[PDB]
This record gives structure tokens, sequence and C-alpha cells, in this order.
């Protein structure tokens, strides 16, 4: 068959690309880049250099302290037993504060460490957002990456900061652990009545599925047209070639309409962004303006009428 | 205790949902308008009837290009000229296909052999106006990596097993440091370029396999205007010629196989 | 071949073998038996592995019981010296019950597990003192809690229901705060974020029995109306409710849909009648632990108690032992009327 | 109507079945043999859905619920009013999806493109086939398929998930979610980078591979490149669907207990087993 | 051992050493805070904890 | 030690040191606020 | 059998052997530590719990 | 045996040895803290253990 362009075995070693000159006052790029044949198989072979400005170093320091708070408490929760740490690592977490303390500062053993880790991690994420914004400007690029990142931060802040404030308790926020934060996700749905019936949860899923649909379609489109230089997308945007025309005609002949090599990336940008934008809004609504999503769904005529195959039963707590 | 109720039936979450629907309707309108910056207005089977569909075409936007190769405004007020493709319609009614003409359908400009009239100048690098694609005899700072195949000196073979020539040099992308074309010296002394995405480097037998063209059809592939650089338009011509072989190399490849 | 490629292939080869080891060492296989219990397409049904079910049926085989002797003649209350609960039983049936209790509780140790072999009336051994309280517990269950143990059929319970031929039943529980952690300012052991055997080895709370099956903390967390204003239950509380409901599945060998429709957990209009029976099971367990097992704290020796010194307690799996009904609903108390009435 | 550049591309050929008989366009859509077949299955399947809705108790679009047969029917074809209609709609859906994929193959061949797009779509079809035929076949009853209804099939997902009492602990479920979440992160990054390069601040020149690769080397120390990101987009999206199919095929045919219990193999490893 | 600094970069060693020593010191201070006996702030008497399984404060 | 600024960028040292000191100071203030004895706002319980 | 080093590069063999021997020894030491009989620090594992229950609401 | 530093880079060996020994020493110190008997900070008898027969 034809070359499927799955991976690249024929590779050439050129001079390392350090990037465009930076604006006056910027730091020097860190590290000496080197060629790696393994990464050249599936993508670009060069590793480095990296730019570490003020935002990058500040974000790392803030984030590292937060990670240390999580890890030290996780290790203390198994009484410093390394065999138990490896055994239980997925089960461990840094738990959010007890409901007693509301929005106030909890004692260290009862959620105080969680709040400090939440603050330092949030600062690190925000400082990383500045890094994504400023690195784009330094290269003369648009800030689309930073604003897409802000959408992801919105869901993160809604889960851990905005909604706990709206509910009046840091106890509603997720824990810092792998299995426990899955427990929190499930317990959230149990408490607030089947989050499937949250319409913004429906939309977020539609865009999450849609992001997988679009990237499979778009990635497949580019791979199918790499024989025409389809992966050189910006050059296709400013001077349309046969790769762009065939890509547009494939989808027009398939489903009756098509994008362009520029607008497809707008479809992809919004579909990913709307996952966390609609998701964040849905999380802010539950417990604040809706307490049971299934009963809200029943009220708004979206609960399918499933037959009841059992004899009628009365709540035994009422007759007691 | 009814927190979030606006009326007896309308609540806050419902209102926020309808607010999103209005935004999403506007977003789809915006996205569909952006989709219409290329290829619109549509052409019909009427000399001067054009359709823009719904939503209408957006206001023009301008791209500034590097190294004084001009400004591009999309949607174009006057669309780019099309190539003079040679095909005969299979029927007169709208929606019917056409059949490419000529003994070599890969040169007809119809079907998969068509291409766009791109810039007739090489794509330049950003740092310097130097052509982006260059043969490794010119781009001496690029060398083949070890523990990977070296196609120089391999035979160029069509899918029918006929050897069309030998690989003499490779063309690299000076921006991404990768191979994009293999240059082959054909048996008629032609020195054509073959697309790397359409080449299977079999380092076991020392052959570069072409699944798209027979050996004799390789001999009619496009040649460069000058041997050390390739324009954007020439890149489209080369890609169209080789890729159209999957449908035009043999009569079997164009017909239903079952 | 490039060294980085070799390392990547070796790492991929190791992972594939490791995945193969986990997959072939843990997974089950078809055929699987399905018992549909809800409406078509609502995915309310029970799964049963036939190989697991065959093993389960083998260990729930009811032992044959001695035939019941006539109740005419001398009564054990008059004949024997220290008989406080089995007074109305005839001598022949009293001896039959003692033989039955021996096989049900301590078949290996015989009559000497509870009795001084030369003085049967003596209560020197703590086991006899517990046994007398256990008889009262069985009589209490069969008479006053037939809303649960005789919900559909006159099943009832006997000593074998929990003990299964062992002095210590397989399924008991103690007050468990969780494993020891670091002290000082480190995050406290809250009974969560550790592997919880009672909660299917998840990170859900590891002791849901203390607040619910000994104390009477509210299990319900869901609001009964669409909009807020009536419910202040926290996600923290939902953890313990989730953990207790996980223990129900293990205890009965069923899943959530056996008692619930997942689209509304709080709904009783959408629930099978098994949820009503389970509701009384909670109150029965609290009665057993608060009134029978806990007051026996001083009678139990210290090695029979928990790390906190509390007496061993009953929960759902003590009787059910992984089956939707104990011994698949087979009744053993029908030929033991003395175990169905409170003295 | 056709795009400005379209007319030269409308060649005859590329079909797998039929040939010139169905090789024509209706408006912007190419038909071919599988377009006829896809149209037939799609229209019949949709019409049967409406008829099944007509037999139901509501016309509310959100509340229409077409359910599979009872488990007791096994692998037999049930009567139409008791899950037989669901089975017919399922067969139409399977035919429509396969025809759509095969139609895409012919369209890609007509344009001389690779077959990457239908290849990627085939994994979506595999997940659907896992849900409605493969998993029900291993369980021995068509009643295991999800009901056809906008909100009613969420009820099937919810109840199915709680048949294992904590579906987050399903290991293939974790992998599939990791692929879905990473794909959305990758899509947001890729869409942003292209738009940022093609749409710099007003009056500034458009940016190319030097800034695109330079951007992620500056922020993260590595750039996968334009070819790599489109490979990654397919790989992440395809593997999300593949591991989704795995996560549900093992739920019930190969695992009948709570998913958290499955992790006891890790807890009981002899290096740290209690 | 002066000859070792011709083999190891003083920039690399000092930066790696500073990070390593701070993390180690931070870890040891945390471990002491995670003991009752060596807790220097509140002392040896650990405070009582609040109920985790509690409703929202309303 | 005046030569330590010959091999270390003073701009880079000050930025790293400045962030480190502020993060450490935030860490210590946060710890004290979460203690019973050294909470200076609501005081001891 | 000295010829084994004419076939394999010594640098890789020693590094591979050193990594292999440490991981195996770490594996064996940990397996014994998890047992009651061969635990050389405390012996049988008692599974200590926290001193008190977290109070109910 | 001195003919090993020409075969192995001393810089790579010392850095690898330094990381390995520190991680190993952390591992052992951590394990002793987890034990009841060898905990040198809080000492023995830190939790509750059920009596055995
Ligand atoms: C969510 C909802 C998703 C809904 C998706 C709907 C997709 C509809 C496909 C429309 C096809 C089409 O023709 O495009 C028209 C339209 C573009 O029209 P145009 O190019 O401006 O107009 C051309 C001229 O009018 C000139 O046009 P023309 O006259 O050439 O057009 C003729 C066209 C007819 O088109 C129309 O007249 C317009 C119909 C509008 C409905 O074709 C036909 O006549 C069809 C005849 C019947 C035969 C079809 C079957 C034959 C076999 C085909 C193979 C099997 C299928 O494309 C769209 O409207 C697409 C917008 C949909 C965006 C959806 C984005 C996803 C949102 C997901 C949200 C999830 C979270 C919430
Ligand atoms: C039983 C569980 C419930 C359920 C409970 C919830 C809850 C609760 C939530 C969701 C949410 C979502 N659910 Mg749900 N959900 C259910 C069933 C489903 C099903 C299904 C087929 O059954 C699907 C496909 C989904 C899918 C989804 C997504 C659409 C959405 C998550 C978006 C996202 O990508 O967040 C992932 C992305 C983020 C969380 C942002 C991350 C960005 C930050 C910046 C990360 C920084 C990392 C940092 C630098 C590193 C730190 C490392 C340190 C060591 C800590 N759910 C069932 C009904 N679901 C979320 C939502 O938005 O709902 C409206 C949400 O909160
Ligand atoms: C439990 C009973 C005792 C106790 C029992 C023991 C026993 C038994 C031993 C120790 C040993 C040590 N104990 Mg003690 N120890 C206790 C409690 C403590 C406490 C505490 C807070 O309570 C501390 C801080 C320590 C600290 C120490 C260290 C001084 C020492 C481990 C050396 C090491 O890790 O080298 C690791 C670091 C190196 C080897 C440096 C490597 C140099 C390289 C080769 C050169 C190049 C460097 C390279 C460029 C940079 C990378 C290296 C970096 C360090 C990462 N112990 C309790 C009180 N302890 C060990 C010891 O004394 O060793 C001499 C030992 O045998
Ligand atoms: C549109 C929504 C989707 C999305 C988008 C998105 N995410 C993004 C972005 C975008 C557009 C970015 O630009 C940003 C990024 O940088 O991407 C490369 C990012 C990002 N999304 C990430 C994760 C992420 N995204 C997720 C989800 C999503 N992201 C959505 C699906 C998730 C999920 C599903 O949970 C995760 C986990 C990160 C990879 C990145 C943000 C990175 C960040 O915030 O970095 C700072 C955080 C830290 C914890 C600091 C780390 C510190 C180091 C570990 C220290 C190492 C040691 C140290 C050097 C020692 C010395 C220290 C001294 C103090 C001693
Ligand atoms: C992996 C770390 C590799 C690394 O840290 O490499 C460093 C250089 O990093 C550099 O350029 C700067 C780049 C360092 C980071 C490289 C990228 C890390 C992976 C990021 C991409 C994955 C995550 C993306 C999504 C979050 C070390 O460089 P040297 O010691 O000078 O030489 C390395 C020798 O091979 C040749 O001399
Ligand atoms: C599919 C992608 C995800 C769809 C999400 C659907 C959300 C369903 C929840 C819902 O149904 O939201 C409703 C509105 O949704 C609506 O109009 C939605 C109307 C369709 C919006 C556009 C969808 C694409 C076309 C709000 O309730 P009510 O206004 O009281 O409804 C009254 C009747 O319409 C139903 O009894
Ligand atoms: C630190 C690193 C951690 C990664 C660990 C990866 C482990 C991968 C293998 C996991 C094995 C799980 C398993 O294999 O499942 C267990 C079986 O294990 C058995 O036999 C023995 C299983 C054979 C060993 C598996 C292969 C080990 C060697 C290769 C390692 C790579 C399940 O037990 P049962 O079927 O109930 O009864 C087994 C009987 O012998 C009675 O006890
Ligand atoms: C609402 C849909 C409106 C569609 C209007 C339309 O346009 O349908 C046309 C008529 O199709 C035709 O009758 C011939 C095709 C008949 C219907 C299509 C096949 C249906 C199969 C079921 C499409 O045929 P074309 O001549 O290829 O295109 C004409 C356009 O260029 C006009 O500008
Ligand atoms: C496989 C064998 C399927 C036999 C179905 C069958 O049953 O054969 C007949 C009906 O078939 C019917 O119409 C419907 C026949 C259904 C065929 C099922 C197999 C098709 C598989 C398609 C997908 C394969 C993917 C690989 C006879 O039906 P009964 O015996 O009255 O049914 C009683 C049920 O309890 C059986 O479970
Ligand atoms: C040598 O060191 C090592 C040993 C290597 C360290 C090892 C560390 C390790 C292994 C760490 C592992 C960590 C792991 C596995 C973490 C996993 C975390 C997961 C999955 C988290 C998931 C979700 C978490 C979320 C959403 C949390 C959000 C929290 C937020 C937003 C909190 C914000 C509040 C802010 C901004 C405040 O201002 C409040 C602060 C204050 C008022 C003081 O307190 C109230
Ligand atoms: C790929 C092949 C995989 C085959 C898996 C084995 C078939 O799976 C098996 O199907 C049969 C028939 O549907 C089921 O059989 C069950 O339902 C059928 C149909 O009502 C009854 O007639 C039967 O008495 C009952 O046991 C089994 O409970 C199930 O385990
Ligand atoms: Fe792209």
């Amino acid at each position: 068959p034809e070359f499927q362009n799955v991976f690249t075995r024929v590779q050439v070693k050129g001079p390392v690309h350090m990037g465009v000159p930076l604006p006056r006052g910027s730091w020097a790029r860190t590290g000496k880049p080197f060629h790696l044949y393994l990464l050249g198989l599936i993508g670009d072979a060069q590793i480095g250099p990296i730019y570490l400005g003020f935002s990058g170093v500040a974000s790392i320091i803030f984030g590292f302290i937060a990670i240390e708070i999580i890890g030290f408490n996780m290790l203390a929760s198994v009484d410093w037993s390394v065999p138990e740490f490896f055994r239980q690592f997925f089960w461990l977490a840094l738990e959010p504060p007890a409901p007693k303390y509301g929005l106030g500062l909890a004692p260290l053993a009862e959620g105080g460490w969680w709040g400090m880790a939440g603050f330092f991690l949030t600062a690190s994420i925000l400082l990383w957002w500045v890094r994504m914004y400023r690195r784009a400007r330094a290269l003369g690029l648009g800030t689309h990456t930073a604003w897409a990142f802000a959408s992801a931060i919105f869901l993160y802040l809604s889960l851990g900061f905005i909604r706990p404030i709206l509910m009046g308790c840091w106890c509603e926020a997720p824990p810092f652990g792998i299995f426990p934060h899955l427990d929190w996700t499930a317990a959230f749905s149990l408490r607030y009545g089947n989050l499937f019936y949250n319409p913004f949860h429906m939309l977020s899923i539609a865009f999450l599925y849609g992001s997988a649909v679009l990237f499979a379609m778009h990635g497949g489109t580019v791979l199918a047209t790499t024989r025409f230089g389809g992966e050189r997308e910006v050059e296709q945007i400013t001077d349309r070639g046969t790769a762009g025309e065939r890509a547009m005609l494939f989808w027009r002949w398939t489903m009756g309409f098509n994008a362009t090599f520029e607008s497809i990336h707008r479809w992809g940008w919004w579909f990913a962004v709307l996952v966390t934008l609609t998701g964040g809004i849905g999380i802010l609504l539950t417990g604040t303006v809706v307490d049971n999503w299934f009963l809200w769904g029943v009220k708004h005529g979206i609960a399918a009428p499933w037959p009841n195959v059992f004899p009628h039963v009365v709540d035994p707590a009422l007759l007691a | 205790m009814e927190i979030g109720a606006i009326t007896q039936q309308i609540d806050a979450a419902q209102l926020v949902l309808y607010t999103f629907w209005l935004f999403f309707a506007g977003l789809i309108i915006y996205l569909r308008m952006e989709d219409k910056r290329e290829g619109y207005p549509l052409v019909t089977e009427i000399p001067g009837k054009f359709l823009e569909g719904f939503p209408p075409m957006p206001a023009p936007k301008t791209f500034i290009l590097t190294h004084n190769q001009g400004t591009v405004t999309v949607p174009r007020a006057v669309p780019r000229a099309e190539i003079e493709y040679k095909a005969e319609p299979c029927a007169a009614w709208p929606g019917a296909p056409h059949e490419p003409v000529g003994p070599n359908k890969m040169l007809s400009g119809a079907g998969p052999s068509g291409y766009a009239l791109r810039f007739d100048t090489p794509e330049p690098t950003f740092d310097t106006g130097v052509p982006r694609m260059a043969p490794m005899r010119v781009a001496t700072d690029h060398v083949f990596d070890e523990d990977g195949p070296n196609p120089i000196g391999y035979d160029l073979v069509g899918f029918d097993g006929i050897v069309a020539g030998k690989i003499t040099d490779a063309w690299v992308d000076r921006e991404e440091s990768l191979v994009r074309y293999l240059e082959a010296k054909l048996t008629n002394d032609k020195s054509i370029l073959v697309p790397m995405p359409l080449s299977r480097v079999k380092d076991s037998t020392g052959q570069v396999l072409l699944a798209s063209l027979k050996g004799e059809q390789v001999l009619e592939a496009p040649t460069l205007a000058n041997p050390d650089q390739v324009t954007l338009r020439e890149e489209d011509r080369i890609a169209a010629y080789f890729a159209s072989g999957h449908l035009y190399a043999t009569q079997a490849r164009q017909e239903s196989i079952l | 071949m490039n060294t980085g490629v070799q390392a990547a292939l070796a790492a991929a080869a190791v992972a594939a073998v490791a995945v193969a080891g986990v997959v072939f060492g843990t997974f089950e296989r078809p055929p699987i038996e399905t018992v549909q219990r809800g409406a078509r397409g609502l995915a309310m049904s029970e799964l049963y592995n036939p190989r697991f079910l065959a093993e389960t049926r083998a260990e729930n085989v009811v032992p044959a019981s001695l035939p019941r002797l006539p109740d005419v003649g001398l009564k054990a209350g008059e004949v024997y010296h220290n008989v406080q609960v089995l007074k109305d039983v005839s001598v022949g049936n009293f001896t039959r019950l003692m033989a039955s209790m021996t096989t049900w509780v301590a078949p290996q140790q015989g009559c000497g597990y509870c009795h001084n072999t030369n003085n049967m009336a003596s209560d020197a051994k703590y086991t006899k003192v517990v046994a007398r309280r256990m008889i009262q517990m069985v009589q209490h269950i069969n008479q006053d809690w037939k809303v649960h143990v005789m919900a559909n059929a006159p099943t009832g319970v006997v000593c074998y229901t929990c003990h299964r031929g062992n002095p210590v039943p397989k399924n008991i529980w103690f007050n468990n705060p969780g494993p020891l952690q670091a002290g000082g300012y480190a995050e406290a052991e809250i009974g969560k974020n550790h592997p919880a055997p009672f909660a299917n080895n998840s990170s859900l709370p590891l002791d849901p029995f203390t607040p619910f099956l000994e104390h009477a903390e509210n299990i319900r967390v869901q609001a009964t109306q669409a909009l807020p204003g009536t419910d202040n239950s926290s996600i923290k509380q939902t953890y313990w409710t989730y953990a207790l409901m996980a223990s129900f599945t293990q205890a009965l060998g069923v899943n959530c849909t056996y008692c619930h429709d997942s689209r509304l957990w709080e709904s009783w209009d959408m629930a099978p009648p098994q949820r009503v029976t389970a509701w009384y099971g909670i109150r029965m367990v609290r009665d057993l632990n608060n009134n029978f097992l806990d007051p026996l704290k001083t009678t139990f020796p210290d090695y029979r108690r928990g790390p906190l010194g509390d007496s061993p307690k009953v929960w759902c799996a003590t009787c059910h032992n992984g089956v939707y009904k104990p011994l698949f609903g087979k009744s053993m108390v029908t030929t033991f009327p003395e175990l169905t009435k409170v003295s | 109507a056709m795009l400005s550049f379209e007319p030269k591309y409308r060649t005859r050929g590329g079909t797998l079945i039929g040939g010139d008989l169905f090789d024509f366009w209706v408006g912007p859509l190419w038909v071919g043999f599988f377009g006829v077949t896809a149209a037939f299955f799609a229209i019949l399947g949709t019409l049967l859905i409406v008829w099944a809705a007509a037999l139901g108790p509501t016309w509310n679009i959100w509340r229409i619920n077409i359910a599979p047969p009872d488990i007791s029917y096994g692998l037999a074809f049930a009567p139409l009013r008791e899950g037989g209609l669901w089975q017919l709609i399922t067969v139409c859906a399977c035919g429509a999806f396969v025809s759509w994929a095969l139609r895409q193959v012919e369209i890609a061949r007509k344009l001389g493109m690779g077959l990457h797009i239908p290849f990627a779509f085939s994994f979506a079809i595999l997940a659907y086939f896992t849900l409605v035929v493969f998993r029900p076949l291993l369980m021995g009853a068509w009643g295991y398929g999800f009901p056809y209804g906008i909100l009613s099939h969420l009820d099937w997902v919810s109840n199915t998930g709680y048949q294992y009492l904590h579906f987050h602990y399903n290991p293939a479920h974790m992998i599939a979610i990791s692929f879905f979440f990473t794909n959305a992160l990758a899509l947001a990054l890729h869409g942003s980078l292209i738009l940022s390069a093609a749409n710099p601040p007003k009056g500034e020149v458009v940016k190319g591979a030097e800034q695109e690769n330079g951007y992620f080397r500056d922020v993260i120390g590595y750039s996968i490149g334009t070819l790599g990101i489109h490979r990654l987009g397919v790989f992440l999206a395809v593997s999300a669907a593949f591991w989704s199919a795995v996560c549900i095929i093992i739920s019930g045919p190969f695992w009948t207990r709570g998913w958290p219990e499955w992790w006891s193999w890790w807890l009981n490893l002899p290096m740290w087993s209690h | 051992m002066w000859r070792m600094w011709l083999l190891f970069d003083p920039r690399r060693i000092l930066v790696a050493l500073g990070v390593f020593l701070f993390v180690l010191a931070l870890l040891i201070h945390f471990i002491l805070l995670s003991t009752d006996r060596f807790n220097w702030l509140d002392g040896p008497h650990r405070g009582a904890v609040a109920a985790q399984m509690a409703p929202l404060p309303a």
C-alpha cells in the first residue's frame, strides 16, 4: 500500500534551531538543544531550548511548594511507610477542610494544609497563564493559547475556589489525590441528583465528544493530504494549495459543507474551550440554584417515562 | 424555600441555559461565515450566477506576508484563475462527472491531477529570504541521521516493478529539518523530484517504491524550472502528478473493483 | 537499531507482558448469568458468574437437622438447675437444641466449648454466658424483626445463619478509626483515603458501620425538590453514605440496582421492594449491636474485642455472607419453635 | 452549486461498487453506491424511530424512549412492539455507519487522498458495535444494548455504571478518559497555535514554523511539530474510542463485581501485601 | 580535592545543592511538625478534630 | 565571595531569591494562622 | 568464555547487571519485610489504628 | 579495577551514585520511622492495637 505517514524513519540532522531573536531585555534561552531519533519518529527530534522568564520561575517555585505539601501529607498519612506509600499511592489524598470551619482557615490537621496547597497551586497556575500569554507576545503571535488556557482555569477555579465560596464551605472542594478525587466526582453526582441531568453537563459532554470528533477528522484530513503538503497549514491559509482544496472538497462531498484550513482551527479551538466553559458554568449552578438535577429535569420535561415493573412501595420512614 | 426561582416555572439555571443557546447560535453563525473565506461565492451552471449561501460571506481580512511577497485579502474579490484542465463531461445535466483526456491522464489537470496556481516563487525562510526547500548538496548543514535509512543511490521503482531511475539527492525543509523530496535521475536524464510522503524507502533492497505510478509514467513527471529551488506552484504540480496515479495509473484503478 | 528505540520497544514489551499478566490473572469470562429485574433498557439487572455462583452455592448448603421430638413430658425448666431462657422446652427437644447448637457454633470443640463437662449448670466459661445472650438475640430476631427476616418467606435465623459452624462468624466489624498516621500537624486520620475492604477496596470511608449500623446518623443526602433551600447535606456526608451502600453490595452479592434506580437514589416510587426490606435491616442491626453485642463488651475476652476495646458487632454480611438471602432463603428455624419466641 | 476551484476536481471514478451508475453529485454531496445505501438506511432507520415514538406515550423529543427487548428473549428477534423495532433500528444504524465509512473511502480515492479519515471513523463504529452487538452477544441477549432516546440512554449509562458500583475504578475507563481529556487539551493547543500564527496582532506579519515550533520550545522545552500534532490528534482520539470500547466490553462479560475490587491485585502484591 | 571542580561545573553543583538542601530541610521540619513530641508550635497535646461527616454550616 | 556574581547572573539570582523568600514567608504566615496558639486574628479556642 | 566480552559491550553489560541486581535485591528485601516471619524490624504486622475515632457530628 | 574510570564517565557515575545513595538513605530512614520499635522521634506505642490471645 501507500506510505501512511505513521512515523518517520528517514531523518536528517540540521543545525539546532534556537528560535527567533527575543525582544530587548529578555533573558537568554536555557539549555543546549540536542537531536533525538526516537522523538523524530513521531514528531520533531529536537529537545530544547527553553525560556525561563520571571513567570516561569515564579510558577515553578509556587507549584513545587504545593506539590511538596501534597506529597508530605500523603507520606505522613501512611506514617512515612514507603512500602505502604507505594501500595496505597492511588488511594492517598490531601483532604479538604472539615465542614465545621466554613470559609475560615482550618487547623493544619483538619484542612489547613489543603488550603495552603490550593493557594500555592492556584498561584502557580495563574503565573503559568502569564507565561503562556507573554511568550506568545514575545514571538509576535496572538494570545489564543492563553485565552484557551483561561477556559481550563475557569473550570479548575469553579471546582475548587468559586463554588466553595458560593456554598460557604471549603469542604465542598475536591481533594488532592487520584482515587479520592474520583470519589469526590461520584459523590458530587450522588449528592446533587444525577449530574447527567445538568444541561451544562450535557453540553460539556457534547463538546468533549465533539473535540474527539473534530481532532480525529482534522488530524485524519491533514494526514490524508500530507502528500500535498497539507501539514504546512499556515502557508495553506495565506496561499491556498491543492491540499486545502482537496480537504475542503472531501468534506463538502461527504456532508454538504466544509471549513477552511484556518476556520477548522477555529472550530477546534471553540469546541475544546466550550468543554470547560460550559462545564464551569454547570458546576457553579449545582447546589447554588439547583439542588437536585433529576427533579429539575422532571420539572422541565426531560425525564423519560420509564415503566415501573415493581409493586408500589411506600417510604417506611413516613409510617414509623 | 425555592432558591433560584424566577417564576413558578422558570428558574435561574433555565435562563442561563437559554443565554448559552443564543451565544451558541451566534458562534455557529460566526464559524460558518469564517468557513466561507475560500471558494465562495459558489459557481453554478450559469455564466454569471453566484450563490453565497447562508450565512453570507464575511468582510475581507488581510494577511501580511514575509519578505515582500505581498498582501493576501480573503475572501478574494476576484478569485484566482484556475488551471486549464482537459476533461470531457460524462453527461450534460448538473452533478455529472467528467472524464480526463489525453494518453497521460496525470497531465490532464482534471480530477486528482488538478492543482492550484500558487505563488510562482519559492517559499522563503522567516529569518532570511533563502528558499525554504533546498537540495542537500546546497543545504550542506543537513546530513542524514544514522540508525535510519539513507536513500541516496537507491533505485526508484514503480508499482509494476520497472526501475525508472536512481535517487541522487534529497531536498530538506530548512525550517523543520526534515526530508520533503527525493531527487531522482531518470533513465532519460530528467532529474525529477518525488514527494517523500508518496515514497516507501525499502532499505533492505535499496529501493524507493512508488505505489502511485508505473515505471514508465515516472519518466513524464514535472521538472523544476531551475535545479536548486522549487516554487510553491511547482510543489503543487509534482504532488498532483504523483497522487493522481492512484486513480489514473491504470484503467483498473479508476473503475469499481467489485 | 537506535538505543532510544530499543529502550522504547523494551519498555513497551515489558508493559505488554505486565498487562497480559494482570488481564489473564484477574479477569472473568463468559458465559455470565443475567437476572433482569427492571424495565427493558433501564439496565437494572443482576450479574452472576456461574463459576463463582457454583462455589457460593456449595458453601451455603443447609446441614440436615435432627428430627423434632414430641413436646409432651418433663420441661427443662423443672428438670435442670440453671436454665433461664429455655424453660418451656421439653427435655428431648432441649437436648436436640444443644446438639444443634454444637454443630452450628463449635462442631470441632463439642459440648466443652461452652460447658464444664462435669458440671453442665456451671457458667464459668464466658462462651456459655454469650451463648445464653445469643439465644435471646435469636428469639428476639425471629419474633420482633420478622418484617426483615420473614419479609417474603418464613425464613428466620438460627445460630448457623451467622456462625456457619465457627465460633467466630466470618463477617464481623469493630470501631475502626483507620490506620495509624503521623501525629502533630499532619492531616488527621479521618477514616478515608485508604483502601477500604468494607467499601470494595476503594478510597471511600473505611468505617461506614459506626455512624449508621451502631449510631443512627442520617443516611439520606439528596434533596427532595429541584431547587435549593431544604437540604444542607455535604459531599463529605455523601462519602459515608456511598461507603455504606458499597458494603450492602458486598454483603448481599448484588449491585446498586437491586434496591435503587440510579436516576434518583432517594426515590421510593421507583424502587424495588427489596429497598424496604433493607431499610428495616438497618434498624434491626442497630438493635442487635446496641442492645445485645455492645452490652457483652465485658464478657468478651480482650482478644475477642477490637483495637479500641469495643465488642465485635453484626452487619449485613454476618447473616447474608454474600447472598441476597442467607443460605439462599432456606429456612432452618421451622423445626426449632423455641428459637422463635421470646421467653 | 460548486466552489470556485471545484469544477476541475469532479472526475469520474474512485468507486468500489456500482461504477458510473451512482457516480454523480446532488448539490454539494456525492452519492455513489454507498451514498444510496447510507441514505436508505438513514431514512428507514429515522422513520422507524418516529414510528416507535408514535407507539410510545409522548412526542416530547427529550422523552422519546425506544428500548431493546427483554433479557429473556436472548439473541432472538423480538416482536416489534417489545424491542423488535429497536433491533431493526440497530441494524439500520450499523448499515448506515458502515456505508458512510465506505462512502468516505470512495470520496478520498476520487480526490487522490489517503484513507486516514475513514480509518479514524472506523474506531467510532467499533465502539458502537461494541455497545449494541459485541457486548450483548457476549452476554447472550440483545437486551443489553442501550435504549434509543436522547435522555433515556443517559439512564442506561447511569444504571450500567452503578451495576459495578463505582465505574471510575474501571482501569480501561481511566485510560479512555485520559485520552479524551488529553485530546481536548491537544485540540485547544493546536487550534490556538495555528490561529495565533495566522492571526497575529493587527499590522504584524503572519508567523510560520519558526514561531510555531519556537513557541512550545519556549514554554515547555519541546515542540512536536506540525506533522506530529496531527498524528497525535488522530492517535489520541482513536485511542479514546478504542479504550472506551475496551472499558465497556470488559464490564459484564469479563468482570461481574465492583470495579474498585479489581485493584486488589495491586494491593496484594507480595512486595507490600498485608 | 580542588581538582574535582575542573570536572564538575560549579554552577550546576551549587544550584543542585541549594535545591536539595532546602527540600531536605523543609522535609525534616515537616516531619518534626508531624510529631506530638517535637511539635514546637502547639506542643505535645494534639488538639481534638472536628467531625468530617458533618453537614454544611447553615 | 564577590566572585559568585561572575558565574551567576545577578538578575536571575534576585528573581529566584525574591520569589523564594515571599513564598517561604507566605508559607510560615499560613502555618501560624492554622495553629491554635499562634493564630493572631481569632485567637486561641 | 572470556570471548563473551568480544561480543557484548562491557559498559552496557555492567550497567544492565548493576540495575538488575539492585532491583532484584530490593524486590527480595521488600517481600521478606512484608511477611510476619522474616520481618527483621518489628516482626508480625499488628496493623495499628489511630488512637481515637473522629467524633460524630 | 582502576581501569574503570576510563570506561565509565566519573561525572555520570558520581552523580548517579549520589542520587542513588540519598534515595536509599531516605528509604531506610522513612521505613524506621514507620515502625513502632525503631521510631526515634515519637517512640513506641503510637496507636491502638488489639490484644492477642
Ligand atoms: C458519577 C460521576 C458523574 C459525573 C460527575 C462530574 C463532575 C463533578 C464533573 C463532571 C465534569 C464533566 N463530565 Mg461528568 N459525570 C458523569 C458522567 C460523565 C460521562 C459518561 C459517559 O458517563 C462523560 C463523558 C462525562 C464527562 C464530563 C466532562 C464533559 C466534564 C469534564 C470536563 C473536563 O475535561 O475536565 C477536566 C479539566 C479540568 C478539571 C481543568 C484542569 C485545568 C487545570 C489548570 C489543571 C492544572 C494541573 C496542574 C498544573 C497540575 C497539578 C498536579 C499536582 C500534583 C496536583 N461525565 C457522571 C454522571 N462530571 C466536570 C464538569 O465540568 O461538569 C459540568 C465536573 O466538575
Ligand atoms: C534511626 C537511628 C538514627 C539514625 C541511624 C542511621 C544509620 C545506621 C546511618 C545513618 C546515616 C545518616 N543519617 Mg541517620 N539516623 C537517625 C536520624 C537522622 C536524621 C533525623 C532528622 O533524625 C537525619 C537528618 C539523619 C541523617 C543521616 C545522614 C548524615 C546519614 C546518611 C548519609 C547519606 O544519606 O548520604 C547520601 C549522600 C551522599 C552519599 C553524597 C554523594 C556524594 C557524591 C558521590 C559526590 C558527587 C555529588 C553529586 C555531584 C551530587 C548528587 C548527590 C546529592 C547529595 C543528591 N539521620 C536516627 C536518629 N543514620 C548513615 C551514615 O552515617 O552514612 C555515613 C548510616 O549508615
Ligand atoms: C480547553 C480545556 C482543556 C485544556 C486546555 C489547556 N490546558 C493547558 C493549556 C490549555 C489551552 C495551556 O496553555 C497550558 C499549557 O502550558 O499547556 C502546554 C495547559 C496546561 N494544562 C495542564 C494540565 C491539564 N489540563 C487538563 C485539561 C484541559 N486543558 C482541558 C481538557 C487537565 C485535566 C483533564 O485534568 C490537566 C491535568 C498542564 C500540563 C498545563 C498547565 C501547567 C501549569 O500550570 O504549570 C504550573 C503548575 C505547576 C504545578 C508547577 C510545576 C512545578 C514543577 C513540577 C517543579 C519541578 C521541580 C523544581 C524545578 C525544583 C526546584 C524548585 C525550588 C522551589 C526548590
Ligand atoms: C521530594 O518530593 C517528592 C517526594 C518528590 C514529592 C512527591 C509529591 C507527590 C507524589 C504528589 C502527588 C500528588 C497528587 C497525586 C495529586 C493529585 C491531585 C488531583 C488529582 C487533583 C484534582 C483536583 C483538584 C482540585 C480541582 C483542587 C482545587 C483547589 C483550589 C482551586 C483551591 C484554591 C484556593 C485558593 C486560591 C485560596 O487562596 C484559599 C487558601 C486558604 C484561604 C488559605 O485556604 C482555604
Ligand atoms: Fe491543523
